[PDB]
């Protein structure tokens, strides 16, 4: 492990953490409205949504119906996706911080030992 | 002394981590060459020679024994650090206590997936094999059906039961300090969950079940416990007997 | 150095001093250091690193007698720019051209890191306001793109606004427009050597910043000369 | 420590020893050790890190005369808790008080983070069952409310079930009831300082959790001492 | 102190949502506004080298952003505005800058005067 490399990965995953957390709330806000519009509707990275319906795919009443269900399900899966995504990101960060601190201490100890030895040989 | 006198002794080293640092202080003052983590290149032998003494003497040599329970303090749960791995390469097993589990309420926080006992199962009471044996199998399945993503809509009756059993068994394994339990009492409370007498009960009530059913069998069932204790093996008679015992309690367990 | 010093003082002529590699001065010292009975300093370098470098470097300077435009190639151990050797050399320069292996790997030559190179004359009251504005503008867009990189690293892309997708494209073109086929590296670039005059340099980048050439592929700037060669190449890259 | 030892070993008092900070105590040690020519251990700390720290901390104890409690300010180098210095110090700590600026910004003074600040003696066989469960309830209600913090400005503080709406209010009431006017602030904020005894502290939050005061404004439980004062304040707020 | 506190607070909130800015696919006006004030104040913190300005001048430019007379102006133009505005007050408004010092703070009168200056200047800037 190299502190320079660890620091790099730390920053990137930290970015992804913020980004993901953001998208989560954004989609959640949409889902909030969607859940409410779900009532009037039935009066007539987004998780496994596209693939799911894709591996099955290949008037106005029904079209509007499905369309309204699409947005909802999409925001649902996306919200849950990003939710867990940021959670995973956070864990990955803490793990890297621990490995970082280990490399950090090791580095100091190594150099210091090399100095002591070098001196204790004159 | 006891070991070589046909007696059995138990020694607990709390903890070998601090001893290692103390020996390090000495070594460094002695100007002995600092190795990994500035620890002297013999900290292993320091712990090896020590733990090596703990042994089981055969009958010819009295039949004594010295069981050792060394304690090691890790950092950030790194069970790959020099000292930890060194002691791990000396003992015949470890009991990993995760911090998360402790804060999570799981006490004792024994990570049933990392903790191992290389030479100890053969010393486990038969009665335990008859209940704990099938228990760990269930706990294995439960552990398998798990993920960090707690928010996961999982189903399938099969995996569902694995989870149902798992959480209940976990609650059964929870135990407080200063309150050790006799082996016969252990197999009894474990029997409840393993056979599924706790499947039709709320996870929260499981703990309460233990702190009710236990005294229930201790009092009005000294005979049954005594049998299992003496035989050390739950006979079919005692098994079917215990089956009724638990059932009668289930029919009257107030919540 | 002594050779250049003479031409500088007792001659009063402009002397050019090219040294490659100056790092070897420090390395040579660390080797004999142990045999000279010195206690190892940080990273095992001799404890007299700074002073030794100072006594020498300080002689390599322009005086009121003569001017010496010195160009020194400074090696960076394990690319660790924090290594006591290159780290101490930085403070003895007026212009620093840091070469990055990453950029070299991409294929942009010279592998100059546009966000780690600086000059003392980069003051708007020296190289001119227009030049300063262009330089800073280029550095900025590049930095912005660098920040957007890790952002979309493993998060798709179709989310960035028109501005972001515009900065990315432009920055990349500018990035590839930094590469200039060197005559020296002709046997390494497989191209003819080109030289671009400052005026055309400012002109081209200033125009790219203005987004005038936003109708040309990134590869149209990759390893070219004046912006004219990029435009001509663009039309030439019809297929 | 010696100046404090006197009172304990002579007048048998319960002295309070403040060490600000403990990290600089260890650093001074490594330095002295270095000057003496002792070979540095991990991360450059003195080999006698264990003893130097131990001997000093061991004097801070409770005897059959008096006691010496030490509030030591801690500096975690490089925010690394596994680093030898903090790693060693933690081995002698019994409790922690994390002063969080965020909490201070919310106006909660003292700015003691009610989720980081922990104590080992906070065990039923020590602080008592009642105290333990009450303390637990406080920590739990606050955690639950924290979980809802997100849903609040997302789905809307109304979709929450009765219990959730109750936990929100109660948690906020408790959160505010955590602030207490210090006598030191008397010669500044012009407010009488309070010395809330442990009994009233337990009973107070105990009642809040019970919801016995679910009818009083949250502000009533702000910068007050005994719960009784909060009640009176509520009446003043009308 | 008067204008330092508000700026500091606003900047904090900005940073708390800074990341959400570059991913503002759908945000509420509140968060957007925080980003608006944020970037503008960030631009105001820019200062040329070799040109240290007086405290009255500093509070003057801070007033422009903090009070929101730049939330609408594009961030790129903010840097230009600061220059033109500051240079303008230092000229035909030395009295105001001076009064700030004399009063040791932004008096209600000077607050109203600056208000009329920034509003009228804004229109003149975007016309």
């Amino acid at each position: 492990a190299t502190l320079k490399d660890i620091t790099r990965r730390l920053k990137s995953i930290k970015n992804i953490q913020k980004i993901t957390k953001s998208m989560k709330m954004v989609a959640a806000a949409k889902y909030a409205r969607a859940e409410r519009e779900l009532k009037p509707a039935r009066v007539y990275l987004c998780g496994a949504i596209h693939s799911s319906v894709a591996k099955q795919m290949k008037l106005a009443n029904i079209i509007y119906y499905s369309l309204k269900e699409s947005t909802t399900s999409e925001q649902s899966a996306r919200m849950t996706a990003m939710d867990n995504a940021s959670k995973n990101a956070s864990e990955m960060i803490d793990k890297l911080t621990l490995t970082f601190n280990r490399t950090r201490q090791a580095v100091i100890t190594k150099e210091l030992i090399e100095i002591i030895s070098g001196a204790a040989a004159l | 002394y006891f070991r070589d006198n046909g007696k059995h002794a138990l020694i607990i080293y709390d903890d070998l981590s601090k001893q290692a640092v103390a020996y390090r202080q000495m070594s460094l003052l002695l100007r002995r060459p600092p190795g990994r983590e500035a620890y002297p290149g013999d900290v292993f032998y320091l712990h090896s020679r020590l733990l090596e003494r703990a042994a089981k003497m055969n009958d010819a040599f009295g039949g004594g024994s010295l069981t050792a329970l060394p304690v090691i303090e890790t950092q950030a749960g790194d069970v790959s650090a020099y000292i930890p791995t060194n002691v791990i390469s000396i003992t015949d097993g470890q009991i990993f206590l995760e911090t998360e589990l402790f804060y999570k309420g799981i006490r004792p926080a024994i990570n049933v997936g990392l903790s191992v006992s290389r030479v100890g199962s053969a010393a486990q009471t038969r009665a335990m094999k008859q209940v704990a044996g099938t228990m760990k199998l269930e706990l294995a399945q439960y552990r398998e059906v798990a993920a960090f993503a707690q928010f996961g809509s999982d189903l399938d009756a099969a995996t569902q039961q694995l989870l149902s059993r798992g959480v209940r068994l976990t609650e059964l394994l929870k135990q407080g300090q200063y309150s050790p339990m006799a082996i016969e009492e252990q197999v009894a409370v474990i029997y409840a969950g393993v056979r599924g007498y706790l499947d039709k009960l709320e996870p929260s009530k499981i703990t309460k079940f233990e702190n009710a059913f236990l005294s229930h069998v201790i009092s009005q069932h000294q005979a049954l416990l005594g049998k299992i204790r003496t035989d050390g093996k739950i006979s079919e008679e005692s098994d079917a007997k215990l089956k009724e015992i638990v059932t009668n309690f289930l029919a009257g367990f107030e919540a | 150095l002594t050779v250049a010093e003479y031409f500088r003082d007792q001659e009063g002529q402009d002397v050019l001093l090219f040294i490659d590699n100056i790092f070897r001065f420090t390395q040579a010292g660390s080797e004999v250091s142990a045999l000279l009975g010195r206690i190892p300093s940080a990273v095992g370098y001799q404890p007299t690193l700074a002073t030794d470098m100072g006594t020498m470097q300080e002689r390599i300077t322009t005086t009121k007698k003569g001017s010496i435009t010195s160009v020194q190639a400074i090696y960076v151990p394990a690319d660790d720019l924090t290594d006591p050797a290159p780290a101490t050399t930085f403070a003895h320069l007026d212009a620093t051209t840091v070469l990055s292996r990453a950029i070299a790997e991409l294929g942009i030559y010279p592998a100059v890191d546009p966000l780690d190179s600086t000059s003392r004359i980069m003051d708007p009251n020296i190289v001119g306001s227009e030049h300063y504005d262009v330089a800073r503008g280029v550095q900025k867009i590049l930095q912005d793109y660098k920040s957007l990189q890790d952002i979309i690293a493993i998060l798709g892309m179709d989310e960035l606004s028109e501005e972001d997708k515009l900065t990315v494209s432009r920055a990349r073109k500018i990035q590839r427009f930094l590469s200039q086929p060197f005559q020296v590296a002709e046997v390494f670039t497989g191209h003819l050597g080109k030289l671009v005059p400052l005026k055309e340099t400012i002109k081209g980048f200033q125009q790219i910043l203005a987004g005038e050439y936003d109708h040309l592929p990134e590869q149209a700037f990759y390893m070219v000369g004046p912006i004219e060669e990029a435009v001509a190449k663009a039309d030439k890259l019809a297929e």
